[PDB]
This record gives structure tokens, C-alpha cells and sequence, in this order.
């Protein structure tokens, strides 16, 4: 699918495409977006490692830090992302009177006549 | 053209981060700047520092960039929430209505000021 | 148009069923318009008159 | 006439919404304050008492 | 999202910028490419046959 493409995509094209798509399609871009998560969080694990080996010990250090700086950004998308597939999954879970007051039958017009 | 003008062409960062060569207009190099100040900044840090440098990134838009601040009027500096119903109107037409050629840009900015203007009369009327 | 008439004209003789089973014509219909969208005429005829001949469904349909 | 002179009659009718007013006092221009008040009290008061 | 979104019309679309500006507007060019960019409003005949013949013009030349 063109949705969850392992690279961040513009949010508001994406809340569109959304809402014309299939039930079993949704389910199918959630699985695909949410295995695009685990593969950054296993990679930031990763860069989690060598950034924390090399802090016990300054070039070789920064290359890391905005490696894992830059994961964060499509991380931030993934589940922006996620967020839109939440809110369109919701949508889809909406679509006796003898006072003479009433009849004045003093007068002989107000029975029926 | 990752650090500074190099032929008057720079690189410059999207909305997803994916790098445009651009040329460096007074526009572009304000674009850049806060590239490297503000959108590179994580989630926390974002809101305080945009209260900080309220005046200046206001200044800098209605100066330099291509979508002005909106809450500008007569070349005052003011907020959305002060202005009056009245100025956002003249606002409005002052930035989606063309004088050189007589007509709304797109017809989604005319609707856009339509509605606005419905929600005036909704607001002040008294009787229906 | 596809939809838009251009000219909607409807005429024909208005005859009255007598006691001596012949019918006489003394009426003419003259309807004569522009740009309509259907035959008022017709529509006016379905509701509140009827056809000579009326279909009559069965009650269960036989696979002859 | 279709739906071309049928429903192209129907106008657009506006639903009030709550303007709630703080509601201050009106304050007259100062000719419609001076003749109320009889002109010799000007300056007369101390305005800390 | 407001300073990115939509960004790429008003180069071509001045009469709706501020006061005409050109040096608001984001306008996308590629560094090396800019160096053969000189001649304003050159047809687009003109610049792709001199490209195309410049291709014959040296291609005969060698092996031909």
C-alpha cells in the first residue's frame, strides 16, 4: 500500500486518502505502519548502544546523535500517522375543567351544534 | 549549499525533513533560520520558545516571507483575538482578493470569507 | 440538453363516453411550452385517470 | 419547472447565536452629560472623598 | 505546517504575493544546472534542438 512506505509522508493527503479506502485496507496500512515502528525502535535500540559505549569513554559521537535525531522525525510521523488511523477508525462507529376554559358550554354554540 | 548560499541556491528542509534546492530569496533565507532555531527543536521545547521570540518571527514574516502574519493591520503588529471582526474581514480580501485582476484568487478563499462573514451575521443578529 | 427540453408540445382530441356507446369529440388538448423538464400533461393523466387496460399481477408466479 | 424554479426559490435563513454583553454603562457625549448635572459643580468636588 | 504547507504556486502567481515581491516566494533550482541558465525567455525549440543538434554536430564528428 502507498500508505506506510517506510518514508515520513505529508499528514493532510494522507487524512483524505483515509476516508475513501476499505475497512479491511485500514487494517492492512495500520499492520504495515505499526511493523515500520518496530523496525526504527529496534534500530534506535541499536544507535541506543553505540551512543551509550561511547559516552562511558569527540568525533564519531555527533554522527550518531543525529542519526537517532533523524529517526525521531519519521518515528514522529509513524505514529502522527497512526493518530489519523485512530480517528477515522472512530468515524466509522458514528456513520375535568368546569371552569369554561376549554369547551364553553354556558353558551349553547360550544358542544358541538 | 547545505550551510550557506552557493550561487544564490541553498538546501532547505520540508515539512517531512526531505531536503529542497532552493533559491536563497530574502523569503528562503528566513525559511532556513528557522530550520536551524525553531523546527529543529523537539515537542517541549517548541511552545516557550515561540512566546520568546513572539515579536521577532512576526516582524520577520510580514518583512520577509510569502504567507504574512495574518493579525496585521495599517502595519501594526497585533493577535488574532485583537483584532475587531471588521479588520479580519478588510484583512481577509486585503491578502485572497486581487486588484489587479478584479477577482478571488481561488473560489475556496471567496466560500472561506463567506462563511466568515455568515458567522458575523450569526453572531450580532437578535431575531431569526 | 441531455435532461432540458427545448420545446414540449402535447395535443390530441378530448372525446366524452355517451349513453349510445360512440363516443363525439369536443375537446382539444393544447399544451405548447419552452425550456421544461417533463410532460405535465401525462404525468397529470397516470395519477388521476387510468389506462383502458389494467395488468393484474397473480398472487404467485407459475413456471409454465 | 423541475427542481430549477422550485428550488432555486428557497431563500437562506440565519439562526441567532449568544453575543453575551458585560453590559457597561452607555456613556453620553459630554453636552448630553451637562445638562443633567447643574453646571456649577465643575470643580467643585474633591474626587478623593 | 502553516510556514510549509503550500509553498510552491506563488512564483508563478505574483500579482497574489504581499506587493509582487519575488524575494518572498520559494522558487526550486538546481545549483550545477544554474551555471547554462542565462537567456530570459529562450523557446523551448531553440534551447532542446541546440542541445539535440550539439549531440549530432559532435556525434558526426567522431565516428561518422
Amino acid at each position: 500500500s502507498a500508505g506506510g512506505i517506510r518514508r515520513p509522508i505529508q499528514i493532510e493527503e494522507f487524512k483524505t486518502a483515509i476516508s475513501g479506502m476499505s475497512d479491511m485496507e485500514l487494517a492492512q496500512i495500520k499492520t504495515e505502519i505499526e511493523n515500520s515502528i518496530n523496525h526504527l525502535q529496534r534500530s534506535n535500540a541499536r544507535l541506543g548502544k553505540y551512543i551509550a559505549k561511547l559516552e562511558g569513554a569527540s568525533g564519531d559521537l555527533a554522527l550518531y546523535k543525529d542519526s537517532v535525531r533523524e529517526n525521531e522525525i519519521v518515528l514522529n510521523n509513524y505514529n502522527e500517522r497512526v493518530d489519523a488511523l485512530e480517528q477515522e477508525t472512530v468515524y466509522r462507529k458514528t456513520g375535568v375543567d368546569m371552569d369554561n376554559s376549554n369547551v364553553d358550554v354556558v353558551t349553547p354554540n360550544s358542544i358541538f351544534i | 549549499t547545505y550551510k550557506k548560499p552557493t550561487g544564490g541556491i541553498v538546501t532547505v528542509r520540508s515539512e517531512m525533513g526531505e531536503p529542497i534546492h532552493k533559491i536563497a530569496t530574502r523569503g528562503v533565507m528566513l525559511w532556513k533560520e528557522f530550520d536551524e532555531t525553531i523546527f529543529n527543536l523537539p515537542k517541549n521545547k517548541l511552545v516557550p520558545t515561540l512566546e520568546a521570540k513572539r515579536d521577532y518571527i512576526i516582524s520577520r514574516l510580514n518583512a520577509d516571507f510569502q504567507k504574512p502574519w495574518f493579525a496585521t493591520v495599517n502595519g501594526q503588529a497585533r493577535d488574532l483575538a485583537t483584532m475587531t471582526y471588521e479588520e479580519v474581514a478588510k484583512r481577509l480580501v486585503e491578502l485572497m482578493f486581487i486588484r489587479s485582476t478584479n477577482s478571488w484568487f481561488d473560489v475556496t478563499w471567496r466560500t472561506f470569507t463567506g462563511d466568515f462573514l455568515r458567522r458575523v451575521e450569526e453572531r450580532f443578529t437578535k431575531s431569526k | 440538453n441531455a435532461n432540458i427540453f427545448s420545446s414540449v408540445k402535447c395535443f390530441g382530441p378530448i372525446k366524452v363516453e355517451l349513453p349510445t356507446k360512440e363516443t363525439v369529440e369536443i375537446g382539444i388538448v393544447d399544451y405548447e411550452a419552452g425550456a421544461s423538464h417533463g410532460n405535465p400533461v401525462v404525468d397529470f393523466l397516470k395519477r388521476n385517470g387510468s389506462t383502458l387496460e389494467q395488468k393484474v399481477n397473480l398472487e404467485n408466479p407459475i413456471p409454465i | 419547472n423541475g427542481n430549477s424554479a422550485d428550488a432555486a426559490y428557497a431563500q437562506v435563513e440565519i439562526q441567532p447565536r449568544a453575543n453575551i454583553q458585560l453590559d457597561f454603562p452607555e456613556l453620553k457625549p459630554y453636552k448630553q452629560v451637562k445638562q443633567i448635572a447643574p453646571a456649577e459643580l465643575e470643580g467643585l468636588l474633591d474626587l478623593e472623598r | 505546517i502553516f510556514f510549509k504547507k503550500d509553498s510552491l504556486w506563488q512564483s508563478e502567481h505574483l500579482e497574489a504575493v504581499v506587493d509582487q515581491d519575488v524575494q518572498r516566494t520559494c522558487i526550486l533550482h538546481g545549483p550545477v544546472a544554474a551555471q547554462f541558465t542565462k537567456v530570459i525567455d529562450e523557446p523551448i525549440k531553440s534551447i532542446m534542438d541546440g542541445i539535440h543538434d550539439g549531440h549530432i554536430k559532435k556525434l558526426l564528428h567522431q565516428y561518422y
